[PDB]
RNA sequence: UAAGGAACUCGGCAAAAUGACCCCGUAACUUCGGGAGAAGGGGUGCUCUUUAGGGUUAACGCCCAGAAGAGCCGCAGUGAA
RNA sequence: UUUGGCACCUCGAUGUCGGCUCAUCGCAUCCUGGGGCUGUAGUCGGUCCCAAGGGUUGGGCUGUUCGCCCAUUAAAGCGGUACGCGAGCUGGGUUCAGAACGUCGUGAGACAGUUCGGUCCCUAUCCGUCGUGGGCGUAGGAAAUUUGAGAGGAGCUGUCCUUAGUACGAGAGGACCGGGAUGGACAUACCUCUGGUGUACCAGUUGUCGUGCCAACGGCAUAGCUGGGUAGCUAUGUGUGGACGGGAUAAGUGCUGAAAGCAUCUAAGCAUGAAGCCCCCCUCAAGAUGAGAUUUCCCAACUUCGGUUAUAAGAUCCCUCAAAGAUGAUGAGGUUAAUAGGUUCGAGGUGGAAGCAUGGUGACAUGUGGAGCUGACGAAUACUAAUCGAUCGAAGACUUAAU
């Protein structure tokens, strides 16, 4: 149950009971709203969805994404909402606690709930085998003139052709990865913010995703 | 660094097709002279 | 606002009892030791070595000379461990980081006062 | 953080004085001790009578090292130089004496009587 | 910031003549690379200029060339005092600015863009 | 470039380290020439006194000092090459 | 996976041994054994199933595939994969010109016996092999909001701490089942901490040339050198992961149970049974060229409403950018617009001024008091672009039958 989004803020640490260490990711959560029910007998699965940061009012002959197009209006019309930046679906929750419009809040989780985190990671552009896997280097000297390639990439004469999935250079960076199993270590509601213990995955600001752990 | 077999008019040509140029801007001189490149008050006749 | 919360959800972690000092102050550290017997406490005095940081994030080394063994401790500022903290000394530095000291014994690593 | 080959002065009177690091005991592959592990070592330096002779293959517990530890408060301890004692696999030393400090983590693997003849445990 | 093809010492010499020639001249023709980075450094020789007394003074001298200018009425003086004079005393309401950027075409030998960049 | 320091490798290959000047000291072995710059130690900035050197000597003044005292500064004084 | 044959291509050339780097077709298996049966007391031995699911080490010694010791570890195949891999790398080995020793030869020279020295090329194309875009599609106009078939891909292993010295066992040793921390690998993610870098940050300092002198500063000397160091990028740092638990099964154990008038795990039935096989991380996911599922807009003036100008929905060109980037893509944004960037005022973080005064014979010290920076981390702005901007983008099939 019990999924959120927010904005990843930074990294602090807080002390914990008994003077341990803990360091911790500042997630801002605020201002989601449910903007739809999904159901078995409509689309097949039950799930909602979640939008999270609001934007502005549709604008005639706006350019950019920071202003609601017509569609975007309708959809958080239904709901009695405003277009909101980010939009997910959640499907772990139970569809029959919620409530269309209603405001998802940040004191659904508590302290010591255990989490799982998406987000997209970081992004690193076109890198090369010894950063983008974990590949070793040649010799630095004598007389080696192989140093940041790749090895053989296969065999011979069998197999006259490179396999699938070799580890080759390439862009290296964003995609979406989840940790499991961090925890709240305190949920501020004045502020709306949750600390996560850990840190998370992708750059500041970015969208990160929270759901209750299943594990 | 050898081609093993020389490409044909048909592959060549098949490699060409991005190899073209794009159209230019173009917002027009409303005061006088020539039509001007986009946001520039261009070298030769721009009153933009 | 969106640039205040770290210092505003970390600002019940700061600690105001604690007395002002530089690099080159020596320090008395009285720190509490938890062995699962009880709750003692033992000071380690030395030299400031560094300090950097800011918020709950900030930091401090100082160093003394044990058995002739140099050594050095490293602890948060804001640490609920350290009971409290004497300034014993003031000294006369021209730097900020005093690594120098790293590589010296005796008179050559005495520092001046005030 | 000591990996195989380095030196290590020995701090104890049992005539050791420099050991030479053979394997850091573990698992497989494991490349670096710290403060509180077990390595197996040499003797490169005797001190004339004394218990263990040069060439000789101990094994040591180490105390002191130069990169030294994160404790659980996110406070360190660093010490000036890497340093050891010969131990008789039961984690009783070779020696009697132990000169200069100490730290602290040599409780956890009980390492008692180590931790009782040396001067104050840091 | 920008590296503009040169090494930390060429990118520093070229910097600093082209703040010069601007305070000379008042507009100059460049690439729009090289404007774009010659903003910044103008912009803080005219606060120092504003600023107006000796340490500032010393700082501006740190960048501006030594030039002499030929003056209206056959004077002369050179560019560090122009910009503590005259060149301060016209921004001395405005609160930054004080330079504006107008595109050109390209150059005929590249395809570089030109830029005017001027004082306002 | 943390820690480690030849664990690399056919092989310390390449790099790092040494280096100027002054003062102290220096083995085996030798065809008595040498080895030898063996190894190995120490010193070096600036200011003021001064008794005095090379004297710039006319003399301290004119620079290095005769080189001795007393100071000052820095993490570091053939502070680069 | 050393010989026979060749000759069944290659004297218009199929690069030879070790080693590194990278695997993996992919299999009689060292470990875990996961399991289990016995000429199995635990501990072994031996066999069976299972496995290439996953793991499978650092050094001393060579001329080379061969070996041999040291110290660990839960443990240290099989090679066809051109004795895998030189248009990926080394060149120690062998063998080219020099030279020497043993030996043979009258000799020139030989042996392959030793020994010291000794040049290894290539911009990737018809093509075959990782990442990232434009379009032929596209069947209401069209545009904004999610399939989960699989093409799928990621396999992730293990050691020490409490039940229980209970049980086996005579005792020694020594469980099954449940409750704590490690090693490796990273699946990995991240910069709060500890460190690294940090060539437009701060300070010290030598030589020389200039700013008329001084004082300040500047240029050059690896960034001149030295000490620190913000963002960013980072491991040696900080966090998480794997020992899911369900199905079906192997070897095996059974129960019922006849044929085979008994017995018997099997023929029909029913149970149980393993890290192996199939289900809870990640991309595509109508390119699943068969064309999945959930908000807006839609109508000509004619008009075989085709088609022409149009005119319609949202997109783009162009411009300021960065959390994104080879480019392009992605994202933040653009004349209500600060928006985004610069600026200016800020602060955060990094490193004690100029001037004046006082003291000192002087070098210097002290006071005036946390100055520069802001280079990369808030507010204010129009300095900043699009000038009027312009461009692109339907007439819902049809049918067929099922209202």
């Amino acid at each position: 149950t019990k999924g959120i989004l927010g904005r990843k803020i930074g990294m602090t640490q807080v002390f914990g009971e008994n003077g341990e260490l803990i360091p911790v990711t500042v997630v801002e959560a605020k201002e989601n709203v449910v903007l739809q029910k999904k159901t078995v007998e409509v689309d097949g699965y039950n799930a909602i969805q979640v939008g999270f940061e609001d934007k502005k009012a549709y604008k005639k002959d706006a350019k950019s994404n920071k202003y609601a197009n017509k569609p975007a209006e309708g959809h958080a019309k239904k709901a009695d909402a405003a277009p909101k930046r980010f939009i997910r679906e959640f499907r772990n929750v139970d569809v029959d606690a919620y409530e269309v419009g209603q405001e998802v809040s940040v004191d659904t989780f508590v302290a010591g709930d255990v989490i799982d985190v998406t987000g997209v990671s970081k992004g690193k552009g076109f890198q090369g085998a010894i950063k983008r896997h974990g590949q070793s280097r040649g010799p630095m000297s004598h007389g080696s003139h192989f140093h940041r390639a790749p090895g053989s990439v296969g065999m011979a004469s069998d197999a006259s052709r490179v396999f699938k999935g070799q580890k080759m250079p390439g862009r290296m960076g964003g995609n979406t990865v989840t940790v499991q199993n961090l925890e709240v270590v305190q949920v501020d509601t004045e502020n709306k913010v949750i600390l996560v213990k850990g840190n998370v995955p992708g750059p500041k600001k970015g969208l990160v995703e929270i759901r209750t752990s299943i594990k | 660094a050898v081609p093993k077999r020389r490409t044909s008019k048909t592959r060549k040509n098949k490699r060409r097709t991005h190899f073209k140029i794009s159209v230019p801007g173009m917002t027009e001189c409303p005061n006088c002279g020539e039509y001007k490149l986009s946001h520039r008050v261009c070298k030769n006749c721009g009153s933009y | 606002t969106n640039h205040k919360l770290i210092e505003a959800v970390t600002k019940s972690q700061l600690r105001t009892d604690l007395p002002s000092f530089r690099p080159g102050d020596t320090l008395r550290v009285h720190v509490r030791i938890i062995e699962g017997t009880r709750e003692r406490i033992q000071v380690f005095e030395g030299v400031v070595i560094k300090r950097r940081g800011g918020g709950v994030s900030e930091t401090f080394t100082v160093r003394k000379i044990s058995s002739g063994v140099g050594v050095e401790r490293t602890f948060p500022l804001h640490t609920p461990k350290i009971e409290k903290i004497e300034v014993k000394r003031r000294g006369k530095v021209r730097r900020a980081k005093l690594y120098y000291l790293r590589s010296l014994r005796g008179k050559a690593a005495r520092i001046q006062e005030i | 953080m000591i990996q195989q080959e380095t030196r290590l002065k020995v701090a104890d009177n049992s005539g050791a004085r420099e050991v030479l690091t053979i394997k850091v005991l573990g698992g497989s592959g494991r490349k670096t001790a710290n403060i509180g592990d077990v390595i197996v070592c040499t003797v490169k330096n005797a001190t004339p009578g004394g218990v263990v002779k040069k060439g000789d293959v101990v094994k040591a517990v180490i105390v002191r090292t130069k990169s030294g530890v994160r404790r659980n408060d996110g406070s360190y301890i660093k010490f000036d130089e890497n340093a050891c004692v010969i131990i008789r696999d039961d984690k009783g030393p070779r020696g009697t004496r132990i000169f200069g400090p100490v730290a602290r983590e040599l409780r956890e693997g009980n390492f008692m009587k180590i931790v009782s003849l040396a001067p104050e445990v840091l | 910031y920008r590296k503009l093809g040169r090494t930390s010492d060429q990118r520093k010499a070229m910097l600093r003549d082209l703040a010069t020639s601007l305070i000379i001249s008042e507009r100059i023709e460049t690439t729009e690379a090289r404007a774009k980075e010659v903003r910044s450094v103008v912009e803080k020789l005219i606060t120092l200029g504003k600023k107006g007394d000796l340490a500032s003074r010393r700082n501006a001298a740190k960048t501006l060339r030594n030039v002499e200018i030929l003056n209206e009425d056959e004077t002369t003086q050179t560019a560090l005092q122009k910009l503590f004079g005259e060149i301060a005393e016209r921004y001395t309401e405005r609160q930054g600015g004080y330079t504006r950027i107008l595109k050109q075409g390209p150059r005929r030998g590249d395809g570089a863009e030109s830029v005017i960049i001027e004082l306002v």
